């Protein structure tokens, strides 16, 4: 940071937060940033015995290595890091109980993650021409 | 009027207009936590607002219904597209995408499952290119909240305290898929969007119900067909401009942007405490005068909470409105041509395309379009015959090489009065101009 | 932000008086004397003097203070070409 | 020249360029466009 | 609100206590001449609100689309002309 | 002092986001019944 | 007042989203009132 | 025993007003909804 002059040594927003500072001592300067904070989607099917786990918009790696560490399967998903669910986006159902949007659903038999198309065109082999 | 004429300004010469519209059928799926909203990482907040009990409980209730509202608005609004929507498995867009000179490929994507989220058009590509915070541009902005940057975007601090829009349970490829679908469905066989005959036909018979004759339809086809393609290419050029469509489309994602900038700006509100900041507050005083000062925080917290469910709630009201004027849209402008005068855009519609916009639906009315104007002198019935009346059908009587003809209302065009252009009546209306020579 | 500040739109009123062997009384009487209140704001002109081509800065000295006397402190800014001396003491203050 | 103004507790608008540096203030009470800035929190506010 | 009267309008303490009604961006003159121009489309050529044709023609044909023979139509065009005009001032005398 | 004109604050506000929720779902019936009206125009008046 | 910070700016900001929905409300009122109105020049109401 | 009631007072009050904001929004709906049912009675039922 260049912005320090002699006599300021933190940095605020319009909020009034602190956002950054100059180290009195090693005269070193940082930004701060807020720790991440953040919800669980979790799917749950009255018939099974566990949740499937849906941390949104977080790679499983940031979630094992600075969230919690489990011992449930995960995958990545476009969503963000989905435990205990199978990805099965190949495989399509048109109803969905447990919508997690943007096209995909949790299905339960244990659970799996699976794109949600509820509507079809009907298709006909009929010529064009 | 002269003895029994008027004068009238009859067409000559037409062209075809098309119109956008975009109608809002979604809205961005705020979720807010109010604990963390309220409390953010306090034990002490936590504790003292467990004792205001359901009023987080009736916050996540109410955002949860609205929210499920917007879910099965959008699930309707897909039905609509898909309705009776049948296309040939032979229907492959890559190498048809005109037909009879009107040119559907920049409204047409990519068809079936197999081609993957590619199924958004171009003229739904240059649309969504425009407006960031789409579905996918909110799920990247909060993807990019864990990524390290230096960059503090807003949305990543309102994520972090709590509020956070969630994607919609159809994404917007899904939709654009079934834009594309319903669009397709009146290029080719069956035509199951186009009353079941070709595009082209279809739209000439729209022309033709304005008051315009079949000979210069049928002769005019090339000149009709380049207009339609010329008014879709102004309409997509008009995207480059500043639209008014582009900019309904920006205002909600704008409004959703100062409304979750004006909740976040809650958290700096101290209505009334020593502070805004839970930190200060629990570094300063003990929980005794601490716990009154956290009450009025949360106080205000909840209030703000409150005041914005109402206000979600009211907009969720409008965006259904809206959502039920698309589907008639669709059902009644698109897959059909309903017999309402200016429900499908101003002027003479001749009919009406959908593609997909972000949080809602673009419209594409084409009208006939008038260019040039000859005043003639009409008569709006004969008297001929036996005294036996006569009224032309969606147009004129004309005095023609001193011979009554009759011509179309929306163009210039003098035929022979025959039984397909008049409608009979056994006794003559006064004022009728009298022809006893006529048949 | 709310602080001490002038008020945008009001006057500023050049105070500086320059003599040359003479003073009146009158320079040293209202409204040349003027009240403090809560604080006042001051845009001083550097007076750049040249003797022998070399640089000289100067410009008036201030004196804030109540009754100007040596049983009360009287804070004095002074320039020393290059040197502000701000002092607060019980000067006894002349007369003129 | 010694120009002096009163000072007073006033609220104003400051705005500080990339690098710290104050480039300007608006004084919020003193006219109706400075209460227009301060209500936008602008300099320039929007047309309206 | 500025005249002095004795009378205590509510609306005065309403907009003295910040509470007042703006008028429209349109004032309501604007509107009727836009209900009026909309009105006389249909009485006279080129008929641009009553479909293209004089407006009894429109009443006549609209009653014949009901079921009722052109016949009885045309021979009394005097007297469905009286009971619409006689409806429209019975509209007009409804509001006292 | 401050004590009684907060009660008094938190009063009026309450009072204003009451009327406030109260005129945005009074608006959307009115936008609504225009909705109405215009149609009116277009498919009885204008065309039948 | 100023201390409870942007409750104020919430309210008008409401009602000038709710006074600007009715602007527009009227505006469209008012162009599909004269959608398609073509008079002639040659009309004068104080005789026809 | 007033400074507690006061509190379950403001409680009970806004509780009340959170609840006649949300039946005035769900009642819009139930009007809409039922402006739809007249108009397919008059135009599915009662006529095609
Ligand atoms: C009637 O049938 C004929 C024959 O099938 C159709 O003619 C075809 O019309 C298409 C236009 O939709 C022509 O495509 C054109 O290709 C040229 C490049 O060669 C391109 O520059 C144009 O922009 C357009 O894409 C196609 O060549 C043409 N084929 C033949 C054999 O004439 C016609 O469209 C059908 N309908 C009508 C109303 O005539
Ligand atoms: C950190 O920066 C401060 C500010 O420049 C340094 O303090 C100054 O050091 C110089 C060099 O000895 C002195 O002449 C000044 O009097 C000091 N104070 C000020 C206000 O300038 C300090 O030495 C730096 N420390 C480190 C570890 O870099
Ligand atoms: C989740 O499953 C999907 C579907 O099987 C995977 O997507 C496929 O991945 C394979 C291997 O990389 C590709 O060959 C296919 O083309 C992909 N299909 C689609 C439609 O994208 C996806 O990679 C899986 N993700 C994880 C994290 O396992
Ligand atoms: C949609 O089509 C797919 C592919 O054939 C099929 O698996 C699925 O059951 C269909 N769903 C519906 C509701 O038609
Ligand atoms: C279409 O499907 C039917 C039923 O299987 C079959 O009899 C027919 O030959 C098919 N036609 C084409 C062109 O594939
Ligand atoms: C109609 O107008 C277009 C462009 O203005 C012109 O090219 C065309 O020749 C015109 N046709 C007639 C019949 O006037
Ligand atoms: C996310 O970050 C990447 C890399 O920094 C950048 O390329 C991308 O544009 C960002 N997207 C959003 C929505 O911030």
């Amino acid at each position: 940071a260049v912005y320090y002059n002699s006599w300021q040594n933190l940095l605020y927003d319009s909020n009034g937060n602190i956002i950054g500072f100059k180290d009195f001592v090693t005269n070193k300067t940082y930004n701060i940033f807020p720790c991440y904070a953040g919800r669980v989607s979790a799917a749950f099917h009255q018939n099974a015995s566990s949740l499937a786990l849906l941390y949104r918009n977080l790679k499983c790696s940031y979630v094992l290595n600075n969230i919690s560490l489990t011992t449930q399967p995960y995958f990545d998903s476009y969503l963000g890091c989905v435990f205990n669910a199978d990805n099965l986006t190949d495989y399509s159902v048109s109803s969905c109980a447990l919508r997690m949007g943007s096209g995909f659903c949790v299905d339960y038999n244990s659970y799996r993650f699976v794109t949600f198309e509820p509507f079809n065109v009907s298709f006909v082999n009929d010529s064009i021409e | 009027s002269v003895g029994g004429l008027y004068e009238i300004k009859i067409p000559t010469n037409f062209t075809i207009v098309g119109q956008e519209e975009f109608i809002q059928t979604n809205s961005p799926k705020v979720t807010i936590d109010c604990s963390l909203f309220v409390c953010s990482n306090y034990a002490a907040c936590h504790d003292l607002l467990s004792e205001y009990g359901t009023f987080c409980d009736n916050i996540n209730s109410i955002l949860d219904e609205v929210n499920g509202l917007l879910d099965t608005t959008q699930l309707h609004v897909a039905d609509t597209l898909m309705q009776g929507v049948t296309l040939s498995s032979n229907l492959n867009t890559n190498l048809h995408f005109d037909v009879d000179n009107i040119n559907f490929k920049s409204l047409v994507g990519c068809l079936g499952p197999h081609c993957g989220s590619s199924s958004r058009s171009f003229f739904e590509d240059l649309l969504f290119d425009k407006v960031k915070l789409s579905d996918v541009g909110f799920v990247e902005a909060y993807n990019n909240c864990t990524g390290g940057s230096e960059i503090r975007d807003l949305l990543c601090v309102q994520s972090f305290n709590g509020i956070k829009v969630l994607p919609p349970i159809l994404s917007e490829s899904q939709i654009s898929g079934y834009t594309t679908a319903a669009t397709v469905a009146a290029m080719f066989p069956p035509w199951s969007a186009a009353a079941g005959i070709p595009f082209s036909l279809n739209v000439q018979y729209r022309i033709n119900g304005l008051g315009v004759t079949m000979d210069v339809l049928n002769k005019n086809q090339k000149l009709i067909a380049t207009a339609f393609n010329n008014a879709l290419l102004s309409i997509q050029n008009g995207f480059s401009a500043p639209n008014s469509a582009l900019a309904k489309i920006q205002s909600v994602v704008n409004s959703n942007a100062q409304a979750l900038n004006s909740l976040l700006q809650q958290l700096f509100n101290k209505f009334g405490a020593i502070s805004s900041s839970l930190q200060e507050i629990l570094s300063r005083l003990d929980p005794p005068e601490a716990q009154v000062q956290i009450d009025r925080l949360i106080n205000g917290r909840l209030t703000a909470l409150n005041a914005y469910v109402s206000q979600q709630l009211s907009d969720i009201s409008l965006v259904k409105f809206g959502a039920a004027l698309a589907m008639e849209k669709v059902n009644e402008c698109v897959k059909s041509q309903s017999p309402r005068i200016n429900f499908c855009g101003n002027g003479n519609h001749i009919l009406s395309l959908v593609q997909n916009a972000p949080y809602g639906l673009l419209f594409m009315h084409f009208s006939y379009k008038p260019i040039s104007f000859k005043t003639v002198l009409v008569s709006p019935g004969l008297c001929i015959s036996g005294d036996v009346g006569i009224a032309p059908k969606q147009g004129y009587f004309i005095k023609h090489n001193d011979h009554w003809m009759f011509t179309g209302s929306s163009y210039y065009y003098p035929e022979p009065i025959s039984d397909k252009n008049v409608v009979f009546m056994n006794t003559c209306s006064v004022n009728f101009t009298k022809a006893p020579l006529v048949y | 932000f709310t602080g001490y500040f002038p008020k945008s739109g009001a006057n500023f009123r050049d105070l500086s008086l320059k003599g040359t062997t003479y003073l009146s009384t009158l320079w040293y009487q209202k409204p040349f004397l003027s009240d403090f209140n809560n604080g006042i704001f001051s845009r001083v002109k550097n007076t750049k003097l040249y003797v022998n081509k070399t640089l000289y800065s100067e410009f008036s000295t201030i004196v804030i203070g109540s009754v100007f006397i040596n049983n009360s402190y009287t804070i004095v800014v002074q320039p020393h070409n290059g040197v502000l001396e701000i002092t607060a003491c019980q000067y006894t203050m002349c007369e003129y | 020249q010694y120009w002096v103004t009163p000072l007073s507790k006033r609220q104003y608008l400051l705005k500080f360029d990339n690098r710290g540096v104050i480039t300007n203030a608006v004084d919020c009470s003193s006219s109706f466009f400075s209460e227009i800035q301060c209500k936008t929190k602008s300099l320039l506010p929007n047309t309206g």
